[PDB]
Formats: C-alpha cells, structure tokens, sequence
C-alpha cells in the first residue's frame, strides 16, 4: 500500500506548482506575451499550438500525466483513500459518457483523462450496447461510484434523473467510506465539500418549486432544511445568519455568481491548510485542489487575453 | 494476595500477578476503543446538534467491559 | 485464583495466569470491535434515519465474545 | 500441568508455562480480527437490507480458532 | 508501600509487578483516546464556537479510566 | 499438545515452551489474514452478485495456516 | 524498593522491576496523546490566530497522565 | 539433540528455548504477510472474474516461510 | 543504579532494570510527539519562513516529558 | 538441514539452536518484506499484462533475506 | 570509570538489560521521529531553497533524544 | 556454537539464544520498511523502463542492516 | 564480558542477553527511516536532478542509529 513513496513523489511535484505571482504577471500581458510566459511552466510543456483548442488540450494533458496517474501508483487502503478524490473528475467523464451512449451522439466532445477508470474502460463502455453491460465494464476498476451507479440504473433509464440520483447517492457513498478511512484533515474537508454541495444544489435548482430537504444530505456543519426552504423562496437572509463557518463571507451577498465563487475559494482554503497534516491523504488533498485551480486560472487568463475582455471581469476570479 | 492485608508468602503473591494480567489487557483495549468513538464524534457534533448525545453514550460502552472484568478480578484476588 | 488468594498455593497461581489471558481477551476484542461499529454508527443513524435500529443490532454482534471469555474464566477456576 | 517449584517441582512447572503461550498469542490476534469485519459490514447493511446475514457469517469465522485453543488447553491444565 | 518505615510484606512485592501493568496500560489507552477527541476539538471550534461544550463533555470520559486505575493500585498495594 | 498432563517431566515442559509459541503465532496470523480478506470481501459480495462464490473460497484459505501450526505442536509433544 | 539508595534485597529489586512498568507505559502514553492534537494544534493557529489558546490547553492534559503514574510509584517505593 | 532438560540437562535446556523463537517468529511474519496479499487480492477477482486462479497462487507465496521455519526446528530436535 | 560501574550486587542490578524503563520510554514518547508535530512544522516553514517559531513553541512542549523520565530514574536510584 | 550422527549429536544441538534461529528470523523479515510488494505486483499483472516479467524479478529481491539466512544456517550446521 | 567490563559477572548481566532499554527505546523513537521529518524535508527544499536551512535544522533535531539516552546509560552505570 | 568456534556447551548456548534476539528485531524493522516502498515501487518500474534499475537498488538498501547484524552476531559467537 | 577471540561464560552470557535488546531496537528504528527516505530519493532524482544531492544526504543519516546500538553493546561486552 502506502503513501510513503507516493507522498514523496508529490512533494517534488509541489515544487513546480504555479505560485500566485505568475497569475499576477499574466494579467499585465497581452496574448502574445502570455504565450511566452506559459511555455516556462509545466502546463507549457504539453503545448502544441498557439490558439485556444491547443491551450485547453495542453492544460488537460498536464493534468492527465501528473495528477491522473496517482491511483495506479498505490494499491489497497491507500488506493481507496486517494481514489475518492479522483472520483469527482471520473464522475464528470461518466456523466458525459452515459449521455453519449444514451442520446446516440458521438464519443467525441467529452472529457477524457485517466483517474480511476482508464481510457479503455470508457471506450469498451461506449461500444457496449446494453446499459447493464455498460455498467459491468464500469464496475471492473472497483470503486464506490459503480455501486452508486448500479442502484440508480435499476430504478431508471431517464437521463436527467440518473444524473441527479447518481450525484446525490455518490456523495453519500463517498462520505461513509471516507469517515471510515479517518484522519482529521480529510474529515474537515469532507464536511465542507458536502456543505458546499448543499448550498450549490439549492442554487442550481432555485425556484423550481421542489422539496428543500432534497438539497441537504448528511455531512453537514451548520446548514439544515429550513435554510434551504427559505433559500428556495429566493430569500438570501439565510446566508446572513451563516457564520461560525468559513462561509461567513457569503453574508450580505445575494448574486449567484459571487455566492458560488465564494464556495470554491473556501474549499481551496481548507485544503491549503492541510499541509500542517501532510501525513496520509492531507498533502495529496492540497495538491489536487491546487492543480485544478491553477489550470482553471491559465484557461481564464488565456480567454481574457485572446478576446480582449475587460480586466476586472476576470481579475477578481483569478484570486481568492 | 489480599486487598487489605500483608499476609501471604510467595504462593499468594503469584496469584496476584496472574489476576493482574486481566486488569492490564483489559485496560489496554478499553483505551484504544474509546479513541475510535472519540474521533467519530466529529460527525456527531457536526451533522446534528442532538446526535451529540448518542456519541456521549457510545464512549461509555467499552468502559462496561473493563469494570466487570476488573470486579471478577478484585473479588477472586480478594478471597481467603 | 483457584479457590483462594490468601491461603493459596502454586497450583492456583497457574489458574490465575490463565484467567488473565481470558478477561484480557474478552475486554480487548469486544471493545475494539464495538467501537468500530459505534463509530461507523454515527453515519448510519444519520444517513439511514428511519433505519437507525439496524445500526444498533449490528453493535450487539461482538458482545457474544465478551460473555464467552468470562465463561471460560469461570470454567478454569476451581479446577485442579 | 500446574505451576510448581515446591508444590510439584520443576517438572510440572515448565509444562504449565508452555501451554499458556498459545492462548495468549491466539487471543491477541482474534480480538483485532472481529473489528476489521464489523467495520466493513456497516457499508453492506446501508446498501442492501439483505446482506446483514453475510456480515454475521463472516464475524463468526475467526471466533472458532481461540475457543478451539482454549478447549484443548482446558483438558491439559484441568488435570495433574 | 510507604516511603516511611511501617510496611513489609513478601506478598506485596509480587502485587507491585502485577499492579504496574494496570496503571501503565490505563494511561496509555486514556491518552490515545484523549488525542482523538482533542483533534476532533480542533474541528469543533472550526465548525462552530458555541458548542465547544460538546468537545468538553466527551473529553471528560477517558480520564475516568486512569483515575479509576490509580485508586485500584493504592488499594491492592499501598493501603497500609 | 498430546501429552501435558498424561506425563510429567522437565523434558515435556520444554517441548511445550518452544512449540507453544509456534501455534499461538499461527492462530494470530490466521485471524488477521481471514479478517482482512473478509473486510475487503464485504465490497465484492455487495457489488458482484454472481461472483460471490469466489470471495467464499478465497476466505477459506488462511485456515490451512492454523492446522499446520497445531499439527507440528501436537506431534513433537509426547514425542514423534 | 528504596527511594534513596540502591536496592539491597532481592524483594526490593523485584518491586522496582514491577513499578517501572507503570511509569514506562504512562511515559509512552503522554507521548502518543500529545502528537495528534499537537500536529493539529499548529493548524489551530493557522486557521484562527485568536484561538491559538484552545489548542494548547488540550495539549496540556496528557502531561497529567505521567504525573499520576509517578505519584503511585514515588509512594509505593521506599519499603517493601 | 532434542527439546528436553533431563535427557541432557542445562546444556539441552538452552536448545529447546532458543529453537522455539525461530518457529514463533516464522509464524508471526507469515501470518501478517498473508493479510496484505489477501486484501489486494479482492480487487483482482472483481476486476478479472475469471482470473480467480491468479489471486490464489499469489497468496500461497508467504506460506512458504512457516513450512521453512517449522520444519528446520522439527528435523533438528528429531535427531534424538 | 546509584552504585554500579564495574561490579555491584544481584539486587542493584534489579533496580537498574526497572528504573531504566521509565527514562527510555519517555525518550520513546518524545520521539512519537516529535514525529507528528515536527512533520507539521516542515509544512509551516515551506509556506512562510517567518513563522518557524510557532512550530518551535509547540514542539518545545514534549521535551518536558524526556526531562520528566530522567528525574524518576534519578530519584528512585538514589536521592540527590 | 540434516539429521544423523555425523550431522547430529549433543555438540550439534548448541550449533542447531543458533543456526536454527538464522532461518527463523530471516523467514520473519522475508514474510513481511515480500507481502506488500508481492500484493501490489500480482495486481499489476491483473491490470496491465506487460508487467508480469518485471513482477517476477522484482519479487525475488525480498526473497534474498531468507535465502541468505539459509546459507549460514545450512553450512555451519552441516556435516562436521 | 564509566560502563566497562573485562571479566563479566552475574551482577553485570542484569545491569546489562537495564542499560540496554534506554538506548534501544530512544533510538526507536529517534528513527520514527526522523523518518516523518525526512519525508516532509523533500517538500521543504522543493518549494524554496530559502527554507533549505530550516529543513537541515529539523533533521538534526530528533537526534537529541538518542544522545540523551546514551548519556543516562553511561551515568547510571558509572557512578559510585 | 559454530564451525568457527570450538567453545560450545551451556556457556556458548546462552549467548547464542540471547544474541539471537538482536538479528530477529533487525529483521523485523527491515521487513516492514522494505515492503511498503516495494509496493509503490511497482509503479516506479512500470513508469521507468530504461531507468527500471533505480527502483531495484532502493529495495536493496534496508537489507544492509539485517545482514550487517548477522555478521556482528557471527563475530560474537565465534572468532576462532 | 570479553570479545578478544571468545566470550564463553555463564555470567558473560547474561550480559549477552541484555545487550542484544538494545541492538535489536536501535536496528528496528533504522529500518523504518532508511527505506522510506531511499524511496523518496529515487522520486527526487527522477523529477529534478537539481535535488539529486539532497536525496543522497538524507539516506545516510539513519545509519548512525543502528551503529549506536552496536557500540553500546560492544562496550558492555568487553569493549570494541
């Protein structure tokens, strides 16, 4: 098993993470100067073309070899712990894959990177012609996200529903396993991920007339059914009573964009102070949030530069 | 030996050591078990502010094993 | 002990040593196993709020062991 | 046999220490084993309310080993 | 025993070996427990300040075990 | 052991001492091995609903270890 | 044993040998209990500077575990 | 040589004690090893549902060490 | 012991065993406290060079334990 | 290794105990060393069918501790 | 002098066990304590070569426990 | 005893039994450490097919301890 | 004792038992540190050759611990 070698491999990698002062420089640059800067970094090391499709691809391929190769390098008890983190990036691939089989559209225009399910699992799944067979091919790597899929697929074959019940059931699955793999660092974070999900499920489905109890799943810290119901009526006075959590910063805010920005920045923060717990999954935890967030800012800074958008429209979203 | 006197030679004392093994092992195990419940407690306090009580009761449960075992020990290592 | 502790002999000291492994095994095993389940249990009452009772039946499982070790401890006592 | 040095000489005492060894190591191992299975079983009950029986039949398997050891020993140290 | 002169007992020396086990293991265990609640407490403040009280009530519980152990050692050895 | 109260001797006593360690450690190892396989095994039985028989046969293999330690420990006592 | 001066009887020696087990096992327990809260404790400051005090006050509590183990040892050793 | 202490006295006594350690430890290292391979092995049967044969053989490889230690001891005390 | 450099009694050798434990074990506990907190301190410097000190003050606290072991050994071998 | 008279003897026992240790201890270290690497490594072949040759050469490096201990053990306690 | 022999003695052997605890246990705590620091040290040099000095000072730091333990063993064993 | 000693008997035999503990513990630490890394190391070989070797050499490094310790016991147990 | 060319003696033999504990434990701690760091060193060279020298220096550091445990051990036994 064991994170002893694996943590060590990641510590060398934390050396080539992009510090805050790069994005600071990049805003001052035009697209031509941005491109010269980008090539110094490790995302730059996969670059294959000046234009936009190529920037999206260099970023993605950097994430595929430095982050998406982690579950293979461990096994067992190590592997389950690392796997839960990786699983969110796999769910994104799965939801798109499930949707290409079902609505008959090509394999293309989806997210592919390795994680827990390999590239070949997604190709064999795609080519499967019965949803049940599609499901056994997915169940081969082993993970809680299969077991979550399997139960939802028994109730339904409707696209929109499978998507929602899979996500709900999946975070519930994740939580139980994670609580049983211990460590304070992971527990604090898990709580925030669920709390953030809860808020966020409420925002995405806002005003659809639905049940507010459906947007609250266990794992919480301070949020409950009533806050959800008020929130659903359109009242944001609930967020103004929400303190003692690091979402203290959501108070007095009522725009969906500022609210959701806020949750992603909070989750970033928890993970960045998990490096005072680098033992076990703590360090990897911090490493994945930072590679993800970094990749996102280079894509936003590249878009902002190419189309000559307003600076303040993106300067605020590239810092927490 | 006895739980209230200094009577006994070597024979009686050997009995003391042997009964002493129950108290050590049991105490060892009750201590490790309380720890799991204690950490588990973060979810109980976090999620619901009424299921903090369930956790209070849980920490109380491994202690029951040690105090009963210890009672057998005190008695039989307290006979004439 | 065997049938004494304060007028006891060396034969009884063996019974004492043996009894110590037996209580030690009961308290240790059941306590550690019980805590695992109690710990898991927080999530089980939380998620499966109607089926809280299921988690409690689970908790009962190791208890069979703590009573068996004691039984043995009792058996070993008052034997030659 | 029974512990001795002046209540049945060296001969009797050496055997006595020897037989106790088995029960101590086996008992250590068996305490841990129940915990690993019980922790696992909660995931099962959560998922399906037909797999409670499968966790129980698992919980029971390592119990046999120490109680079989104990029974053999019991014969051996219940006699002269 | 006493530090002063007012005790003697051949039996008591054997009682000291056997009792050293119980205190030592109870402090080991109580400590391991204590830590889980204390790390959990870090989380409790983080989650909500007002229910620092929840960390406090659970945290009291492993203390009982060492404390209990200290009294058992005094009764068995050192009472006179 | 075959003999341990059906014959006395220093000679026997030693054989119990050396060979006693061998079964106890084997009995320890079977428990931990069986348990682990079972703990991981709950996930297999849950998911695979027609590949469940494979988990059961694999779970049976550590039993061999305990029988091996016990056969050796038996023969050598009471002499080969 | 003796407090002042080294032991000069075999009985005094034997008590010393037992009493050591309690201060050793405790000493170890203070150590493990400090580490989980201590490592987190830096994190306390980090997250919230104002509640640096909250982490320390938890860490202090395992120091108690050693002093309680010493006091039993300090009294018991002086005489037999 | 054999394990005795009256078919060779004090000279013999040392062989019997020392040899017991080789077997006892052979048994500990094997026992724990079996658990690791078992734990990983579950994945392999789930993944490839017809590569059942691969998991069983990998597991067999630690058994080799107990057959090695347990025989060596047996041959040597088999001389007499 | 207090008297031991090149010869000494059997008795003196026994106080040296028991007291030896107390210090050795403190060093052990210090190292476990240090491992966790030390490792955390490497995170802190990495992030910000200037708050090497916070890590250092938290770390300074398990040193106290090693010093506590010394004093137990010192008093009990023979008072200054 | 061998048992005979010219690979046997009382003289041979003193050699046999020491040399016997050498296989046991080498066996201990080998079982744990080999297990994790072998657990993961058989797994690789299950996943990726181009690591099987690598896994076999890799596997023998932890096997080296038992093979080493075995050469010492065999030669010294051979014939003459 | 401090800690020496040339002739050995029966007294010395018991003295030897006692002094052996201190170095052995301290080094075990030094080894683990370093090991964790050592893992974290890869990270310190990696982020910045302006914390690289800090990483060296952390690494030197767990040595103090082992050095301290050498000293306690020499002092106790060479004071009259 | 050995083939490079010509001092056997009860005297060589105590030393052989006793010194045997050291190699066994050196093997234990070596064992646990080689295994964890070796498993992660499979992924290393998997990645580097031209620098596969590096992984192989890192495995060899803990073995250095076990073997070094055997050679030290060899000197001690026979130097003629 | 002695280590000039032999160490035979029942008395010396006692010293031999005592020291091997200290070697054992010191060697055990070395195993965990050296291996983990050595794996960590192979990752450092593979990503960046600008940290190839740090990786090498870290490997050496745990070697001192195992030698300390040998040196004390030699010292009590007749010196170097």
């Amino acid at each position: 098993d064991d994170f002893a070698y694996l943590n060590a491999r990641v510590r060398v990698r934390r050396g080539t993470l992009l510090k805050e002062s790069f994005f600071q420089e990049a805003l001052d640059l035009s697209f031509a100067d941005f491109l010269r800067l980008l090539s110094e970094t490790v995302y730059g090391g996969e670059l294959a073309g000046q234009g936009l499709p190529d920037v999206d691809r260099a970023v993605l391929r950097t994430q595929a070899k430095l982050v998406g190769d982690l579950p293979r390098l461990v096994t067992g008890e190590a592997r389950e712990a690392v796997r839960l983190l990786l699983l969110r990036n796999d769910l994104h691939n799965l939801q798109a894959l499930l949707r290409a089989k079902a609505t008959g559209r090509p394999f293309e225009e989806v997210l592919l990177l390795p994680g827990t399910l390999r590239e070949e699992v997604w190709r064999q799944a795609y080519e499967a012609q019965d949803p049940a067979g599609m499901a056994q091919v997915l169940a081969v790597p082993g993970h809680p996200l299969a077991r979550a899929l399997r139960a939802v697929l028994r109730e339904t074959q409707d696209l929109a529903r499978v998507e929602a019940l899979l996500a709900k059931r999946f975070f519930e699955d994740v939580a139980k396993a994670a609580k049983g793999l211990d460590q304070p660092a992971l527990r604090d974070y898990l709580a925030l991920e669920v709390d953030a999900e809860n808020l966020r499920t409420a925002f995405k489905l806002q005003g659809s007339g639905l049940a507010p109890d459906a947007f609250f799943l266990k794992g919480g810290r301070f949020v409950d059914r009533v806050r959800f119901a008020r929130l659903m009526e359109g009242d944001y006075a609930v967020l103004d009573e929400l303190s003692g959590t690091p979402f203290s910063g959501l108070s007095g805010v009522r725009d969906l964009k500022a609210l959701e920005r806020g949750l992603r920045c909070v989750l970033l923060k928890e993970a960045k102070k998990g490096v005072q717990d680098p033992l076990g999954v703590g360090l990897v935890l911090a490493y994945v949030k930072e590679r993800e967030w970094e990749a996102v800012r280079l894509r936003l800074l590249a878009r902002r530069a190419y189309f000559g958008l307003p600076r303040a429209q993106v300067e605020e979203e590239v810092v927490c | 030996a006895e739980e209230a006197a200094a009577s006994g030679g070597l024979d009686r004392g050997l009995i003391a050591v042997g009964m002493g093994l129950a108290v050590g092992l049991a105490a060892l195990g009750t201590g490790v078990a309380q720890a799991r419940i204690g950490a588990a407690g973060v979810g109980a306090i976090a999620e619901d502010r009424s299921n903090f009580g369930t956790a209070l009761i849980f920490l109380l449960l491994p202690e029951t094993l040690v105090i009963f075992g210890l009672l057998i020990a005190f008695i039989l290592n307290g006979r004439l």
